[PDB]
């Protein structure tokens, strides 16, 4: 449930600082369910939901630990360096799974016509599409920024503050 | 309004173990009731009594000040029934009424030595004691008493269980009698007011007897309350059958006697109130009815109307000649709506106090306890009645149907449940409100059997936030805003950045609105439409100044916490702070000019003729085209010249066309404040010189009001004297121990007038650095004009050869 | 005195002899005490007082007296503070040396005993001079630090930590000895002269009567409510206003942090405006008002009828030569001056912050023309003639085989020589009046404050410093005095000119000599050199 994802997101917050407490909140996460076929796909939909908040805005693990996660100003012009910080944040996030976590769980299934063997391909896929973002942030010119403004306005309206 | 609650401000302040033991030793006598009250005097005392034991404590600290154990003539110990503070001859003590098996004794107890100093045997069981006066003799202070009582030295009223009302002479002039309670003097009781009291008193004193005037014969009804009302000069006597009487101490007559509307219930307390404004010299007396066995408690407000109101030589006001006394308000405390179902409630009065401020504020405080059968915890309440609000409410006779005490405009009500929750085993004896209605705040102390307890009675989304932020700027509560800014800058939450932006945009919007209002007020000061500043416009200008200062402090807090601002945001914030600071300074100077005649034509003619005189004297030899004031103005460049040419008749030169053009110099950016004050001081000196005939001009306060250094003051006086042709005093002011262009102009001016000796004196003392070929030629000319050829020759070789 | 477990009691009796040689006690008085432990008591028949000495529950020294139920307090000196606040700009060494060697700050016997133990050595302690003792402490602790540095590659941080640990250890050792020497003895009261002495284990203290202003500031808040208003003023309302004002000063005093107290004292030393600094301290007090104290001060100030008259009363009350020529008498008298000047400096700071709050709260009204003009001229003149004068007096107070202060030196060399004149001018033309301690000490201390206070034409302390080996202290004394004291300004410039001449700064010396020449009018010192004036100069 939402309480479990929001408890792992708070144990990643402490994983940047020290491991001992966060290793007991992974040992208490062997008070889990343990049936492979869908409840390990229920801590999958947790590790996936945090790899979608680390590419998003300020990730919801932030607040308690003010690491490289911090609520960076969205009125800043530091868009590229701010997103480099998030490929690093998603890199220490894959490491703080590898040492104490994600040694299982794989719900990729079918997404947008794509079949994928394992949820761990979604970490690699969110990494590849966070390298794509920095590449088109490196290339910023008036034709591409116009083609972007049209795309964004087609998907939804934008706040004009 | 539905639950005002008392807040406990400290822990229980326990009495010393010795006081608690002394009060418990007599609980072994099953008939000994522990009593306690606060003293009504200025001495901050509380007293507790159990059987023969009396304990006196500090009403704030609970510390034992004094104690006594009374001895009786019989094998049964006396009971302390009545205690009142009495101050005489710079001593502080208590009048103590003791009940014995065969009678009663009135004791005078001196707290400073912890002993009885006088004792008097009473005819019957004492129920209450009340001091009328603490001194004797033919003074101005005793003139309000009957001619009989003026021969007594200290007068105390004493009442008995059989209805006696006795006025006892304390014989405070007799320094040789130290009597204890066992060597008590007999009483000479007089039933008829005698014409020859001095001879009777001297006979009684010689027999070791106290003289007594009997006001009331024994009726067989107990007197349950006694109080002396100094403002009406009446002794209030309440009876156990619900009768109430007023005895006039000037005439020794009963002016009033009635049964109160609550019927055959004992009158237990009285409280006097004076209204701020009554057209017929009315004052008020509360009479409280309560049963000792527990029962109904009712409050009755008596209106006393008097034909005359005399100021005594003490400045105190005395009401004389009672016309009528009538009941005007009743309130049943036992009958009021707290009992869902007919449970027998036992209601007890704890305290009755009046607090008057000079009265503009007259309030009566009633405290009572309600014990519902089967609830182990008592409910304690404090009620405050405001007589001036009851007047405004059109003098209602009772609570109107569907009005509750909780929603009364002239009565406020606090729950003491927070006090009871700490004091679950303790008996509350009394409640004192500290003199120093739902909007009133006050501190109070409860008296317990274990100690004291202190408590305070407090009085009763973006647009809501803007109203709170406005209130914080308007009350100068900048500590709230600065603490919120500091925390939202430390909390890296995305909501904190939105709040900081909102407060910054709001702060700047408030500065803009305060400026528009300030300009609207200032426009009337300068257009000549206003001959007098109303106190209101002066207060509105003060309020605008306070708002600019308060908003400048908020902007300075943003600058101090702004570690991560964009280069543009740092410039914008610094510009906003600079503008708000200049507006604060301008508003302060405008307000000072309002709190503090300018003849433009006379001063302009004078300075025009001095400039023409200087031009004629210079003969084109010197660059003396300017006065010292013109040099001071030229430091601001063309800005002052543009400002002073804006107004009709503006020459763009000194003096300014009007006072508005002078004051607008304070609105100039990037000018030093001391240079602005220097122009204003130079201008105030011209005004003072125009009016020699008034030494006490508020104009002399300017340098003190703006913290102008005494050093700059003397320098500007020196420049003013120079332009006024007083060169000796000018140089004495400038040379007092307390610019480059000024050196050249002083030397050229002294040379143009032929005073080469003063030019040499100036050059020798100040030693100005000659940087230009013109300055070196000037210095050579000073030296040559004084025949110092060798020095001039050496100066030429040193500097261009 | 009757000791009991719950409460002590005093009883005074008169002995009576009947014609039959039968003796009885007549009972004069009985006085209860608190749970404090009684060390000693005496009573005088000249003053009818019981003098008593106790320890409280924290083992602090409590002295009280009572005419034979309220005991009058004696303001006993506190022990030095446990922690020393050291600024990021101050060298730790200078700060601790200043504290340790401060007048009345510590007793030699404790330091000599701590050094004796650290050295582990039976050396006969020579009667070392204090400078020798300071060098001796320094070398002893440096040697312990050098011994604690085991590696050649100690980081600067690790070296600083080791330095702190070693000096801390020496300091705690001095403390334990000072505690032992400070242990409470007894009381001596003189029957005929009323002299009262507190006998402590390591030293003698004298009890001197406190002035009324100091009494009111220092008394505990609970006892301040029982002061006899008739002694403060014949005017009961003025007495009550002074009492309420003193309560507000104390509510400020109780919330001033050490950082804020230092910021004020730093401002005096650096010749910053004490008024701007009192305002900054007030901003910080308000930003940090967690307990609503500003609301409580506001409420008590509302109970004060005339806060400005009470402020003016406080400011006004704060504004045989061979006899008492001893060094103990000199130190006691000059410590009285230091404590009076320090207490009154705080009173003046808090009074300035309160006066700026009163200005910001006074805007609770329109400025008012009549009130505006009158108030501005009167208040500004009085205030300028007030806070600046108080600051100058504090600076002056801050400014022979025995250790003497510069004030004790000035007292012995200059001020004392004038006391026969102070004694004669007071109408004491009858050589038959007995010496009164209370009257004489109060007069001497007031006259010495006027001389130190830069309000006398004596023109001597600065001149003496110039003609003495020390000059520096004289430059600093003149620096601290000149901005606010208008007495002896010419003499200050002359002294400063001598200091610059000795420093080799001859041009600054000439400018100062030229400024001094202007007070040449009605000048005796310059007239003595002559027995045109500019050419003679």
């Amino acid at each position: 449930k939402t309480k479990h994802l929001k408890a792992a997101f708070l144990r990643y917050c402490r994983k940047d600082i020290l491991g001992a407490q966060s290793m007991v909140d992974s040992l208490f996460s062997d008070s889990d369910m343990e049936p492979d076929d869908e409840l390990d796909l229920a801590v999958n939909q947790i590790s996936v939901d945090l790899i979608d908040d680390y590419p998003a805005s300020d990730p919801r693990w932030a607040e308690s630990v003010p690491e490289e996660a911090a609520g960076f100003s969205n009125t800043s012009l530091i868009l590229l360096h701010q997103l480099e910080d998030k490929m690093k944040a998603h890199s220490f996030f894959v490491d703080f799974l590898h040492q104490v976590g994600l040694f299982s769980r794989l719900s990729t299934c079918q997404t947008k016509g794509m079949l994928v063997a394992t949820r761990l391909l979604l970490s690699e896929h969110a990494e590849k599409l966070s390298a794509a973002i920095v590449l088109k942030n490196h290339h910023a010119k008036l034709p591409v920024l116009v083609n972007s403004a049209i795309q964004l306005a087609l998907d939804k309206r934008m706040c004009t503050v | 309004m539905q639950n005002l609650e008392a807040q406990v401000t400290g822990s229980l302040v326990a009495f010393p173990d010795v006081t608690q033991k002394a009060l418990k030793e007599d609980e072994i006598n099953l008939d000994s009731v522990l009593r306690g009250k606060f003293s009504t005097g200025r001495t901050s005392l509380a007293w507790l009594a159990c059987g023969p034991q009396l304990e006196i404590t500090n009403s704030v600290t609970g510390e034992r000040i004094s104690a006594y154990h009374f001895s009786g003539l019989t094998e049964r110990p006396p009971v302390v029934v009545a205690v009142k503070e009495f101050t005489w001859q710079k001593k502080t003590g208590l009048l103590v009424g003791l009940v014995e098996a065969e009678g009663s004794v009135l004791c005078l107890y001196d707290i400073g030595i912890s002993k009885v100093v006088k004792a008097v045997v009473l005819p019957g069981s004492v129920t209450a004691v009340e001091p009328i006066i603490n001194h004797g003799g033919a003074s101005a202070s005793t003139q309000h008493l009957h001619q009989s009582l003026r021969w007594f030295f200290g007068v105390t009223a004493v009442v008995t269980d059989v209805g006696h009302v006795l006025l006892i002479d304390l014989c405070l002039d007799e320094v040789s009698s130290n009597q204890d309670e066992l060597d008590a003097s007999d009483l000479e009781v007089m039933s008829v007011i005698p014409t020859k009291i001095p001879k009777l008193r001297e006979a009684a004193t010689r027999e070791r007897r106290h003289l007594c005037l009997q006001l009331a014969a024994p009726t067989g009804t107990t007197v349950s309350c006694l109080s002396y009302i100094s403002r009406t000069n009446q002794l209030a006597v309440g009876y156990s059958d619900g009768y109430f009487s007023l005895w006039n101490m000037k005439t020794l007559r009963r002016d009033y006697h009635v049964q109160i509307e609550g019927g055959r219930v004992p009158v237990c307390a009285v409280a006097f109130q004076e209204p701020e404004n009554d057209p017929r010299n009315c004052c008020y007396l509360w009479a409280v009815q309560s049963s000792e066995s527990g029962g109904d408690v009712s409050l009755h407000l008596l209106q006393l109307a008097f034909s005359d109101r005399k100021c005594l030589a003490s400045g105190q006001i005395m009401y004389e000649l009672l016309e009528y006394c009538e009941e005007r308000y009743s309130l049943d405390l036992s009958g009021s709506t707290l009992s869902l179902r007919g449970q027998s409630n036992n209601t007890k009065l704890l305290g009755c106090q009046t607090i008057e401020k000079f009265p503009d504020t007259s309030v009566s405080v009633f405290s009572w306890q309600v014990n519902t059968y089967g609830q182990g915890k008592p409910s304690v309440y404090l009620g405050v009645f405001d007589i001036n609000r009851w007047y405004q409410a059109q003098m209602p006779d009772s609570l109107r149907s569907g009005q509750f005490l909780r929603n009364c405009s002239y009565f406020a009500f606090w729950s003491l449940e927070a006090v009871v929750n700490i004091t679950t085993q303790d008996i509350i004896f009394d409640i004192l409100v500290h003199e120093r209605p739902s909007t009133y705040n006050f501190d109070a102390t409860c008296l317990l059997n274990s100690g004291l307890i202190h408590f305070a009675c407090t009085g009763f989304q973006e647009e809501q936030l803007q109203a709170i932020l406005a209130a914080a700027v308007e009350t100068s509560s900048l500590g709230l805003l600065t603490s919120c800014i500091k925390r939202w800058t430390a909390e890296e939450q995305p909501r904190s950045a939105a709040n900081l932006r909102f407060v910054l945009e709001w702060t700047w919007k408030k500065v803009t609105l305060t400026k528009q209002e300030f300009d609207r007020l200032c426009f009337r000061l300068f257009d000549g439409s206003c001959n007098f500043i109303d106190p209101h416009t002066l207060q509105s200008l003060q309020q605008c100044h306070l708002y600019f200062s308060n908003l400048t402090a908020v902007l300075n807090c943003f600058i101090a916490q702004a570690k991560e601002v964009t280069q543009q945001g740092a410039v914008d914030l610094t510009n906003k702070q600079s503008v708000t600071r200049l507006l604060t300074l301008y508003a302060s100077v405008v307000l000072w000019f309002c709190r503090s005649f300018y003849n433009y034509q006379v001063i302009q003619q004078y300075y025009s003729d001095q400039r023409k005189k200087l031009e004629r004297l210079a003969r084109g030899k010197w660059d003396t085209s300017s006065l010292m004031i013109d040099g001071l103005i030229n430091q601001f460049g063309d800005r002052i010249q543009q400002l002073w040419s804006r107004d009709d008749n503006g020459t763009g030169k000194y003096p300014p066309a009007n006072l508005h053009a002078l004051l607008d110099v304070y609105l100039l950016e990037n000018a030093d404040e001391m240079s602005k004050h220097a122009i204003t001081i130079y201008f105030l000196l011209d005004i003072m010189y125009s009016f020699p005939d008034k030494p006490d001009s508020s104009i002399e306060s300017f340098p003190t009001a703006f913290f102008v250094p005494g050093s700059l003051i003397k320098l500007i006086q020196g420049f003013w004297l120079l332009d006024h042709n007083d060169y000796q005093n000018s140089v004495d002011c400038i040379l007092n121990p307390a610019m480059s262009w000024q050196h050249s102009q002083i030397i050229e001016n002294l040379l143009c007038h032929g005073d080469s000796r003063q030019a040499l004196r100036y050059l020798q003392v100040m030693k100005p650095v000659a940087t230009t070929s013109k300055e070196v030629k000037l210095h050579m000319t000073v030296l040559l004009a004084n025949r110092s050829i060798l020095e001039a020759w050496n100066l030429q070789r040193l500097h261009n050869v | 005195y009757l000791h009991t477990p719950k409460q002590g009691q005093f009883c005074v009796f008169q002995l009576m002899c009947a014609e039959s040689n039968r003796y009885s006690l007549d009972h004069i008085s009985s006085i209860f005490t608190n749970q404090e432990t009684l060390i000693d008591f005496t009573f005088t028949l000249t003053s009818m007082d019981i003098w008593a000495l106790w320890l409280d529950d924290d083992n602090q020294t409590v002295v009280k007296h009572i005419n034979f139920g309220q005991w009058n307090p004696v303001f006993v000196n506190p022990l030095p503070e446990d922690d020393l606040a050291i600024s990021d700009e101050q060298e730790p060494q200078e700060a601790y040396l200043e504290c340790l060697f401060a007048p009345g700050r510590f007793t030699i016997a404790a330091v000599q005993k701590a050094i004796q133990i650290l050295r582990k050595g039976s050396g006969r302690v020579l009667d070392l001079s204090w400078e020798e003792l300071r060098k001796d402490v320094t070398l002893t602790v440096e040697n312990e630090i050098q011994n604690a540095v085991i590696d050649y590659d100690v980081s600067q941080e690790e070296f600083r930590q080791i330095n702190i640990e070693n000096w801390c250890k020496f300091y705690t050792c001095c403390l334990q000895y000072q505690e032992t020497l400070s242990r409470p003895l007894a009381l001596l009261v003189h029957p005929d002269t009323n002299m009262v002495c507190l006998l402590r284990k390591g030293f003698l203290s004298f009890l001197a009567p406190c002035s009324l202003v100091e009494h009111l500031y220092l008394v505990p808040a609970e006892h301040l409510l029982t002061v006899d208003e008739s002694v403060i003023s014949d005017d009961i309302d003025a007495a009550s206003d002074i009492v309420n004002l003193i309560q507000c000063l104390r509510m400020i005093a109780d919330y001033i942090s050490e950082d804020m107290a230092y910021l004020m004292e730093s401002a005096c030393c650096h010749l910053q405006s004490p008024e701007r600094v009192a305002e900054q301290i007030l901003e910080d007090l308000i930003a940090n008002d967690i307990d609503n104290i500003m609301e409580n001060i506001q409420n008590k100030l509302q109970d004060t009828r005339n806060p400005i008259r009470a402020i003016g009363f406080l400011l006004q009350n704060m504004d045989l030569s061979t006899l008492y020529g001893s060094i103990t008498a000199s130190s006691v008298v000059c410590q009285a001056i230091c404590k009076i000047s320090a207490t009154r400096f705080l009173i003046c700071r808090d009074l300035l912050i309160l006066q700026h709050l009163l200005l910001r709260l006074g805007d609770m009204a329109l400025i008012g023309a009549g009130q505006l003009l009158h108030s501005q001229q009167e208040l500004i003149p009085r205030a300028a003639q007030l806070l600046l004068s108080y600051y100058m007096i504090r600076w002056g107070s801050q400014c022979t085989s025995g250790i003497q202060t510069i004030v004790e030196l000035f007292f012995e060399d200059v001020a004392r020589k004038h006391f026969p004149h102070v004694f004669i001018q007071s109408g004491a033309s009858q050589l038959q009046e007995p010496l009164n301690w209370s009257d004489l000490i109060k007069r001497i201390t007031n006259y010495l404050l006027q001389l130190l206070w830069p309000s006398n034409p004596n023109f001597q302390f600065a001149e003496c410093l110039m003609r003495n080996c020390q000059y520096t202290q004289l430059q600093e004394y003149v620096r601290l005095l000149l901005p606010w004291c208008q007495v002896n300004v010419g003499s200050c410039h002359f002294m400063l000119a001598q200091c610059y001449l000795v420093a080799g700064e001859g041009h600054k010396a000439l400018d100062c000599f030229s400024q001094a020449a202007s007070e040449v009018e009605r000048e005796d010192f310059l007239e003595k050199l002559i027995r045109s004036p500019r050419l003679q100069y």
